[PDB]
């Protein structure tokens, strides 16, 4: 859909993007944002430029192993076009309200949220299942089996002991 | 009663008397209006630039402004006098024309 | 009555097929002719607008936009005038559009 993952690594400097949409799949050129993994977290890519229309292409060569996402981020606060008494509809600015609405819907069905997301009420999980969890750092966080596992295990280690 | 009636066309040009037995279709207030009998109440023609003059300085509450014309639709000049000054004289196309 | 935003009007000349105006603007004194004899010189309707200036528009590369001509003179307010097209698409001839 709207990301795309790519994994180029070695003398390779440009890489290309196809989008889910009309043409290029987006609105204006500061909706493309590049995001690079370290082994740990996500953070935004440095000396990336926009060669054209599509594809884009590094400075330098990228380390073997890295792996890097293409993602396309829209405006959510405001319509795309504001109309006025007077001035005539073109069929550029019609198009790209339709766009982009359907658009920032197709964010959401990726997974992408905003920073500073929270929930507010409770959610049912309606007798579903959790998977792929790291144990957690704080005691805020949740708990896989997996530690349940090791407790268990270490549990047991001690009874044998006993 | 449930009525219903007509102003009819507005070509008469605005009038300052009382509506109490004033004309049948009068347009108390008209602005702006190319006002003619085939076309009711148009709005005004456009205006059209076609050169500049000069300064702020160029015409004054007291200056006279004089137009004359000559032959077939060809000489237009326009004669500007400010006070204490020789007259200053413009063409059709606004270029200025020397005076000795 | 006709109106202009902050004009003096020095004097009317009624000569032939055309009014020539002579106006104290903002920025300057400038000509203008009135074609009060409203002829349709092209497009589907006349223009109604306050001092005319055909520009051109030419197509930009580095910001996706088109761009104009430098406009002769200084506008009295800027959210007051408009733009109206007369030359392009066959769709979307004779009409206005928004600009910056």
């Amino acid at each position: 859909y709207s990301y795309v993952e790519r994994t180029g690594d070695g003398v390779a400097t440009t890489f290309n993007f196809a989008f889910t949409g009309k043409g290029k799949g987006y609105l204006l050129a500061n909706q493309i944002y590049v995001e690079r993994w370290d082994g740990a977290s996500w953070q935004s890519a440095t000396g990336w430029s926009l060669s054209g229309t599509n594809q884009i292409t590094f400075l330098t060569p990228l380390a073997n192993g890295q792996v890097i996402r293409i993602r396309r981020i829209a405006g959510k606060d405001y319509p795309f076009a504001q109309f006025e008494p007077g001035v005539m509809l073109d069929m550029a600015s019609l198009n790209n309200t339709f766009i982009h609405l359907l658009e920032i819907t197709q964010e959401l069905l990726d997974g992408f949220y905003p920073d500073g997301f929270y929930l507010k009420q409770d959610l049912n999980m309606g007798w579903n299942k959790i998977v792929n969890l790291m144990p957690g750092t704080d005691g805020g966080h949740a708990v896989n089996k997996t530690q349940l596992d090791t407790l268990s295990s270490h549990v047991d280690d001690v009874d044998q002991k006993h | 009663m449930e009525v219903q009636g007509s102003l009819g066309r507005q070509i008469q040009g605005i009038s300052q008397q009382p509506a109490s037995v004033r004309l049948p279709g009068q347009c108390t207030d008209a602005i702006n209006c190319s006002m003619d009998v085939v076309e009711g109440t148009k709005s005004r023609p456009g205006t059209v630039h076609i050169a500049r003059l000069g300064d702020l300085g160029l015409i004054q509450d007291n200056t006279n402004i004089h137009h004359y014309r000559r032959g077939d639709d060809v000489e237009e000049y326009w004669m500007i006098t400010n006070p204490l000054g020789i007259p200053d004289i413009f063409d059709k196309q606004g270029r200025k024309c020397t005076v000795t | 009555k006709w109106e202009f935003y902050g004009a003096t009007i020095g004097g009317l000349y009624y000569s032939g097929e055309t009014l020539y105006l002579i106006i104290k603007r903002n920025d300057g004194v400038f000509l203008e002719a009135m074609y009060m004899g409203d002829p349709l010189l092209s497009g589907s309707d006349q223009v109604r607008m306050d001092r005319t200036v055909t520009v051109s528009l030419t197509w930009d590369e580095a910001t996706l936009s088109w761009k104009s001509s430098p406009l002769p003179w200084v506008p009295t307010q800027v959210e007051m005038l408009e733009a109206v097209l007369t030359n392009g698409d066959p769709a979307y001839l004779g009409g206005a559009f928004l600009f910056e």
